[PDB]
RNA sequence: CGAUGUCGGCUCAUCACAUCCUGGGGCUGAAGUAGGUCCCAAGGGUAUGGCUGUUCGCCAUUUAAAGUGGUACGCGAGCUGGGUUUAGAACGUCGUGAGACAGUUCGGUCCCUAUCUGCCGUGGGCGCUGGAGAACUGAGGGGGGCUGCUCCUAGUACGAGAGGACCGGAGUGGACGCAUCACUGGUGUUCGGGUUGUCAUGCCAAUGGCACUGCCCGGUAGCUAAAUGCGGAAGAGAUAAGUGCUGAAAGCAUCUAAGCACGAAACUUGCCCCGAGAUGAGUUCUCCCUGACCCUUUAAGGGUCCUGAAGGAACGUUGAAGACGACGACGUUGAUAGGCCGGGUGUGUAAGCGCAGCGAUGCGUUGAGCUAACCGGUACUAAUGAACCGUGAGGCUUAACCU
RNA sequence: AAUUCCUUGUCGGGUAAGUUCCGACCUGCACGAAUGGCGUAAUGAUGGCCAGGCUGUCUCCACCCGAGACUCAGUGAAAU
RNA sequence: ACACAGGUGGUCAGGUAGAGAAUACCAAGGCGCUUGAGAGAACUCGGGUGAAGGAACUAGGCAAAAUGGUGCCGUAACUUC
RNA sequence: AGGACCGAACCGACUAAUGUCGAAAAAUUAGCGGAUGACUUGUGGCUGGGGGUGAAAGGCCAAUCAAACCGGGAGAUAGCU
C-alpha cells in the first residue's frame, strides 16, 4: 500500500531513479494503491542518456510495495522497496523493457501482459 | 422459515484443498425443541417459541418451570420466537436440529455485539479528527459544534453525539453457511459473526436472496 | 477449546520438520497458471515462526535479485508442498527481525552444528 | 455559564428527592453469640458462622 | 474498555503496585494476619500464593526465585521450613478472606487476610 | 452603544429546487457515438493539491460528479488569530508641526466548574386496578438508500468508412457504513532475555531497587486498524414528466369529461435496530394464596390477632456487563471468581555443578528454567442458616350463558 | 525594493503546476548620496524562501502508564 | 490578606563513574507534599509506543522527532585575511 | 589578550502547553540566549511631582503614571444619566 507524495524508486531502466506519487487512479476519492494499481507519477532524477528527464508527468503500475499483498491463503509478501513501471500517458505498453527486481503474481491481465514478458522472477 | 439458536464458540479457519483459506465461523446447534406453538385463532399470527441447552434445578422457578411443564420438555435456558411461513408445521415438544439449514447457502446472523463502552465521538460516529498541536488548545478529540446558531436555536434529535456503544442486536447478511455437521452439532458459516465466544445468537435463513 | 479444537486437527497435516529461527529451510509452494498445476520454490533464510497450532506461520527471507523479499507460508495449508533444511544458524533471538537491517556479510548466521 | 432564574424549593427537593439513603434492613446475627453484626462480616467480639476467627 | 483483563489498578503507579505487593506479602508471613482494605487483600492472595508452591517444592534454585521476588531474608526463612510442609499437602488456596468492616476515617471496608493456620 | 464579538481555516452539519452527477421522458439541425435546451425529480454522492490572509480567482491532475443558494454573507459560552482593527517600529507620502492613509512590511493575553430549554444516552418513583412471571404482537418513530470499469450478448444494429450501441446478464474496484479478530499488523511502563553507570543484601557468583518502562529487541489475552466477511436490493402498491388505447362533449378529428394501463433513485411497502408510560398503558401461555373478629358517617373502610405465598430485592464471589445503578451468571441440591493441576503460548539453553581455558567466557545436563490475563479439569479458602419488602381468591355497573 | 495604484506587472530558474521567492527590463502611482546611497563575510532567541535528515503535525489514528473526570465518606465555595 | 508550586544575600560542600559543583545512585543528616478509600469509560492534562508513507497537515516544519561525546583523518564560495 | 567560543551557578525572558473563580492581583514544567562582562549582586545614601530618572517605550517613581499618593479648597462643575 502506497499512497500520495511517496518518493518511490522504478523498477525498469527507463531513466527513473526515483519518482513521486500525486494522483492515485481509478477511484472518485481512492487513497490507496497496489498489487495492480494505476497511479500517476513524474521523474525526480534520472540518468544522463535516459529516455526521460526531470519533470515528466507519466503514468505508472506498481508492483512491489512495503506493505506487501495478500495472498488468497494469508502468505503476505513483504519487499524492502518499493517499485513500480513507467508506461506511456495513454498507450500504456511501457517505456521501458528491462526491469531490475522481482514481481508479484497479481497483476495477470491482458493490459500488462509485457510484465511476465520482462519479469526476471515470479 | 424458522431459524434457531445457539451459542457462538469462537472463530476458526477453514481450508479448501485449492489454498483459499476462509475465516470460517462455529456456531454449536443444539436440540431445538418447540415449546409453544402460537397462531391466528388465539394470537392473531402464528409462530412457535424455541428452547435450548440445559439449565440446573433450583433455578427456574414455578412461573418458569409450569411453562415448560406442558410440553414435557427439560429446563432450557431462554425463551426466543421464530415466525412460521405459512406452510411448514410443528407440535409442542418437537426438536428441530441443525439438519434443517441443510439446503440453505446463505443464512441472515443475528444477535448481540460486545458492549464497547461510553465511547467518544472520535470512536463512535467517525467524526474526522482536527489538529493536536497547531497551538491548538483544549479541543483536540472533542466532536466541535453541534449546530447552527440562534436562528435553529436548539438542537435537532438525532445528532450524533456520544452514546454507551454497543450491546444492542446487531443483524448481518448474505452469510455464506459454509458446512452443516450435524453430529458434532457444530455449523460452520462464512464470515465474521456478532457475539463472544459464547454469547446468544440468531441464525435464521436469509430473506436476501 | 475442545470443541473447536476437535475441528482443527482433523486438516492439520502430521509430519512437518521441526525449524528453529535462523535456519535455512526451501518452502515449495503450489501455484497454479491457468491450467497447469505446477511447483515454485524458495531457498531463503527462516527468520520467525509464530506457534498457534493451526495457526502457525514462519517467515523465510531470500535475497532476490536486488532486494531481499520476506514471504510467510500458512504452515498447514495446503499451498506449502516441502520443507527441507539446508543449513542450521545458530541464532539466541527467536524472531529475528533485524535481518532486514544488515545486509552481505553480516546477515550470514553462523552454522548451528550443536 | 451561571444560572439566569433562580431555582425554587420544588425545583430544589426533586433533584433531592432521589437523595434519600437506604440503610441496613437485613442485619444477621451470631450463631454462637447471638449479637447483632453485618452480613458476611464478622462481630464486635470476632465471630463468623460459629467460629472465634478475630484471635483476640 | 476492560474485557477479560486481569488486575487491579488501585490508584498508583505500576511501580507502586507490585512494589507495594513486595511488602504486604512481605509482612503477611511474620505475624500471620493483617489489617487493610478489601480491594488490596483481595490482590494480595494471587500474590503470596505464589510464593507458596515454591515454597512446598524445595530446592536452591527456587529459594532465590523467591529471593527475586518479596526480598526479604527472614521471610523466605520462613518460608519452606515453618510454612512449607505445613502447607505441603492438599492443592492450592492458602489464605482465607473474612471481612472485618469500616475504616473510622473513611468507609475504606477493611478485610483480614490470614493463613489457614493459627490452631493455637 | 449599563456590549450583539467582525472576514477566514478547521469540526459539525442541516434545509430549499432554480439538478452538477445518477434515474425517467420530450424535442433536435435526434444517422451512430457525443451533445444542446426545456420540463419531472432533493434518495444519496457532492476532490486532493501548488498558490493566495482565504472565501474570490488561475493553472495542474483527477472525477460518474467535483451544483448553487439559506441558516448573524451557519457554527468562539467548540478550537486556531493568518486577515483588518491598540499601543512598539519602518519605507513612501501629505502637512512647518503634533502626526493621518482601500498604501504596504515586522512583532502583538482569545477567559468562563452547565442552573434552564435543547440532544446521544441512562437509572429511580410509580402507574397500567389482586400479585408475580418470562415471552411477544405491532400503532408509531429512525436507520439504510452511492457509483464507475471490463467482458458476453454483437465488432453486430445505424453508417460509404473511421467508428460504434440501448432494456438485458456476469465479475471485479472506489467511497461511506455494519460488525469481526481467524489470519496480516500495531499495542502489550504486569512479560522472558540483553545491557549501561550506580546502591544494597557481609563479599565472589547470583539477584533486586534508581535513572522520561533507565535505554533496548521480541511478545499472549484482550483493545483495535491499514487486516476481512457483510451492507446499499430483487419484488409490490399508488402517483409524477410523459406514453396511451377506446371514445365524448363538437355525428368526424382529441392521451379524458365516464373509464381501463404501464411508468422514477422520490411518496407508503421490502430489509434492519428502537418500540404498549401505543395513559386508546393492549393479547398470549400461565405460576401463587380460599382464618379469626368489634365498629360503622356500613364508607371500594379503618382496626387488632395470626401470618407473611409465587417472587423481587438485600448482602455475597463476580461477569467479552460496565461511569454509579441497570442488564447477565451462580449462590455448597456448588465450577461464580482468585487458586492448584494438565496444557497452550511466549521468551529462548535457569540455577548449581563438571570440564575446556591465564581469562573474558565456550560446550554437557539443557530447546532447560520461567510465564500476566487464555484453553480443559478439581472445592483448597472465600460465595452463612436467617431476617426484610411484598400478601390472606382480588370495585362497581350491564346484557349475552349457566343455579 | 521594508520604497509600487493598475498588480498575481512582463520575461527567465526553481515546482507537475508558484500572488511567496532568486537574477534582471526601466515606464520609479510617489528611490536617492550624513530626515545618508550601494555592496559587504562574519553576527542575530531576526523577516521570506528552500532541498536533505527527520518524526503521528497530516492522510485515518489505535493501544497503553499514570494525576484529576466518576462512585462511597469527611470539609465545603464561586460569579450569579 | 493564607501552614501560599512564587523571591532573599554570604558559609560548609562526602564516595564512585564524569572535563565538572550539571548529570546517574547512594553515606551522613532530613522528609513523604495535612483529605483518603475505590472505579479502570468519554475526557482534557504529563507522556511511552507504532504498520505503508514522509510536511500531503498548516498562516507558518510552532510542536513533536531528529542529532548529539572525547581523539585522529578531512573540509568551500566569500573574505576585513 | 579578548563586551572570543561551548556551557552550569547566577542573569533574563525568545517559543510551546498548563493556568487564566490560577498553587500565584502574568508564574510553572520541558526547550531558548549573555554567562570575564556596555556584566550580576548584598548592605548604606542621593534624585520629590511640570518635578525625577531614562542605551527612549511615554517606559518607570511602593502591585496604579500622557503626569504619583494622602489631606484640604469643595457638597467643584455638571445643558447629562
Amino acid at each position: 500500500m502506497i499512497q500520495e507524495q511517496t518518493m518511490l524508486n522504478v523498477a525498469d531502466n527507463s531513466g527513473a531513479r526515483r519518482v513521486m506519487c500525486i494522483k492515485v487512479l481509478g477511484g472518485s476519492h481512492r487513497r490507496y494503491a497496489g498489487v495492480g494499481d494505476i497511479i500517476k507519477i513524474t521523474i525526480k532524477e534520472a540518468i544522463p542518456r535516459g529516455k526521460v528527464k526531470k519533470g515528466d508527468v507519466l503514468k505508472a503500475v506498481v508492483v512491489r510495495t512495503k506493505k506487501g499483498v495478500r495472498r488468497p491463503d494469508g502468505s503476505v509478501i513483504r519487499f524492502d522497496g518499493n517499485a513500480c513501471v513507467l508506461l506511456n500517458n495513454n498507450s500504456e505498453q511501457p517505456i521501458g523493457t528491462r526491469i531490475f527486481g522481482p514481481v508479484t503474481r497479481e497483476l495477470r491481465s491482458e493490459k500488462f501482459m509485457k510484465i511476465i514478458s520482462l519479469a526476471p522472477e515470479v | 422459515m424458522i431459524g434457531l439458536v445457539g451459542k457462538k464458540v469462537g472463530m476458526t479457519r477453514i481450508f479448501t484443498e485449492d489454498g483459499v483459506s476462509i475465516p470460517v465461523t462455529v456456531i454449536e446447534v443444539e436440540a431445538n425443541r418447540v415449546t409453544q406453538v402460537k397462531d391466528l385463532a388465539n394470537d392473531g399470527y402464528r409462530a412457535i417459541q424455541v428452547t435450548t441447552g440445559a439449565k440446573k434445578a433450583n433455578r427456574v422457578t414455578k412461573p418458569e418451570a409450569g411453562h415448560f411443564a406442558k410440553a414435557g420438555v427439560e429446563a432450557g435456558r431462554g425463551l426466543w420466537e421464530f415466525r412460521l411461513a405459512e406452510g411448514e408445521e410443528f407440535t409442542v415438544g418437537q426438536s428441530i436440529s441443525v439438519e434443517l439449514f441443510a439446503d440453505v447457502k446463505k443464512v441472515d446472523v443475528t444477535g448481540t455485539s460486545k458492549g464497547k463502552g461510553f465511547a467518544g465521538t472520535v470512536k463512535r460516529w467517525n467524526f474526522r479528527t482536527q489538529d493536536a498541536t497547531h497551538g491548538n488548545s483544549l479541543s483536540h478529540r472533542v466532536p466541535g459544534s453541534i449546530g447552527q446558531n440562534q436562528t435553529p436555536g436548539k438542537v435537532f434529535k438525532g445528532k450524533k453525539m456520544a452514546g454507551q456503544m454497543g450491546n444492542e442486536r446487531v443483524t448481518v447478511q448474505s452469510l455464506d453457511v459454509v458446512r452443516v455437521d450435524a453430529e458434532r452439532n457444530l455449523l460452520l458459516v462464512k464470515g465474521a459473526v456478532p457475539g463472544a465466544t459464547g454469547s446468544d445468537l440468531i441464525v435464521k435463513p436469509a430473506v436476501k436472496a | 477449546s475442545n470443541i473447536i479444537k476437535q475441528l482443527e486437527q482433523e486438516q492439520m497435516k502430521q509430519d512437518v520438520p521441526s525449524f528453529r529461527p535462523g535456519d535455512t529451510v526451501e518452502v515449495k509452494v503450489w501455484v497454479v497458471e491457468g491450467s497447469k498445476k505446477r511447483l515454485q520454490a524458495f531457498e531463503g533464510v527462516v527468520i520467525a515462526i509464530r506457534n498457534r497450532g493451526l495457526h502457525s506461520a514462519f517467515t523465510v527471507r531470500k535475497i532476490s535479485n536486488g532486494e531481499g523479499v520476506e514471504r510467510v507460508f500458512q504452515t498447514h495449508s495446503p499451498v506449502v508442498d516441502s520443507i527441507s533444511v539446508k543449513r542450521r544458524g545458530a541464532v539466541r533471538k527467536a524472531k529475528l527481525y533485524y535481518l532486514r537491517e544488515r545486509t552481505g556479510k553480516a546477515a550470514r548466521i553462523k552454522e548451528r552444528l550443536n | 455559564a451561571v444560572q439566569q432564574n433562580k431555582p425554587t424549593r420544588s425545583k430544589r427537593g426533586m433533584r433531592r428527592s432521589h437523595d434519600a439513603l437506604t440503610a441496613v434492613t437485613s442485619l444477621s446475627v451470631d450463631k454462637t453469640s447471638g449479637e447483632k453484626h453485618l452480613r458476611h462480616h464478622i462481630t464486635a467480639d470476632g465471630y463468623y458462622r460459629g467460629r472465634k476467627v478475630i484471635a483476640k | 474498555m476492560r474485557h477479560r483483563k486481569s488486575g487491579r489498578q488501585l490508584n498508583r503507579n505500576s511501580s507502586h503496585r507490585q512494589a507495594m505487593f513486595r511488602n504486604m506479602a512481605g509482612s503477611l508471613v511474620r505475624h500471620e494476619i493483617i489489617k487493610t482494605t478489601l480491594p488490596k487483600a483481595k490482590e494480595l492472595r494471587r500474590v503470596v500464593e505464589p510464593l507458596i508452591t515454591l515454597a512446598k517444592t524445595d530446592s536452591v534454585a527456587n529459594r532465590r526465585l523467591a529471593f527475586a521476588r518479596t526480598r526479604d531474608n527472614e521471610i523466605v526463612a520462613k518460608l519452606f521450613n515453618e510454612l512449607g510442609p505445613r502447607f505441603a499437602s492438599r492443592a492450592g488456596g492458602y489464605t482465607r478472606i473474612l471481612k472485618c468492616g469500616f475504616r473510622a476515617g473513611d468507609n475504606a471496608p477493611m478485610a483480614y487476610i490470614e493463613l489457614v493456620d493459627r490452631s493455637e
